[PDB]
């Protein structure tokens, strides 16, 4: 379930 | 833009990998290296994301090697993920019998970590059983780690007699 969270998580203003 | 592709392939973000791989012009970013010399193919195979590695094979990627001689199939067998393993095997067959810097094949790692279905998958295909740098077969490397289930599924196989034939008379360890 935790790997599914990271797969579907929304990352804005933390990329690159 | 290499680090966003490495992060998106290392965690199974398929839509971010589709958006990064829309420009099909430059493939130097697709097969680029890492600090430890891993392609995004290697990162997608290490964590066991079958659709990401299927997408990277559909867009065209090269089975490069790690700094320690590993391949994507070596990482998929170190982890024990049968899906990425099945995808890599269904594309090519000339990548199965492949050696690292220490002489281990993918079947050596899949038997060392004790993954029964990975050993059965590489064993249903032609595995090309070979010794180690220290003259250890995969069955030796499974027996020294007390992995009951993988040696039991080697016994239940059809290749068992062949698996019994190979060893070293001179080697004092794998007696």
């Amino acid at each position: 379930l935790i790997k599914l969270i990271i797969q579907k998580m929304e990352i804005i203003s933390e990329t690159e | 833009k290499k680090s966003p592709l490495h992060f998106a392939a290392s965690y199974g973000r398929i839509n971010t990998c589709q958006r990064l791989l829309q420009d099909i012009s430059d493939t130097r970013l697709l097969n680029e290296g890492d600090l430890h010399g891993m392609t995004p193919l290697h990162l997608a195979a290490k964590n066991g994301h079958d659709k990401v590695v299927q997408l990277l094979l559909k867009k065209g990627a090269l089975f490069l090697s790690d700094h320690n001689g590993w391949t994507a199939l070596h990482h998929a067998s170190m982890g024990g993920y049968t899906q990425t393993m099945k995808v890599i095997l269904d594309t090519n067959l000339k990548c199965t019998d492949r050696l690292d810097e220490d002489g281990n094949t993918a079947l050596h790692f899949a038997a060392r970590e004790g993954h029964a279905k990975a050993v059965a998958l590489l064993l249903s295909h032609n595995a090309d059983i070979v010794l180690n740098k220290q003259q250890a077969s995969f069955l030796h490397l499974a027996l020294h780690n007390k992995r009951k289930e993988v040696v039991l599924t080697i016994i239940r196989s059809k290749r068992w007699d062949e698996c019994l034939k190979i060893f070293s008379h001179n080697s004092p360890g794998n007696k």
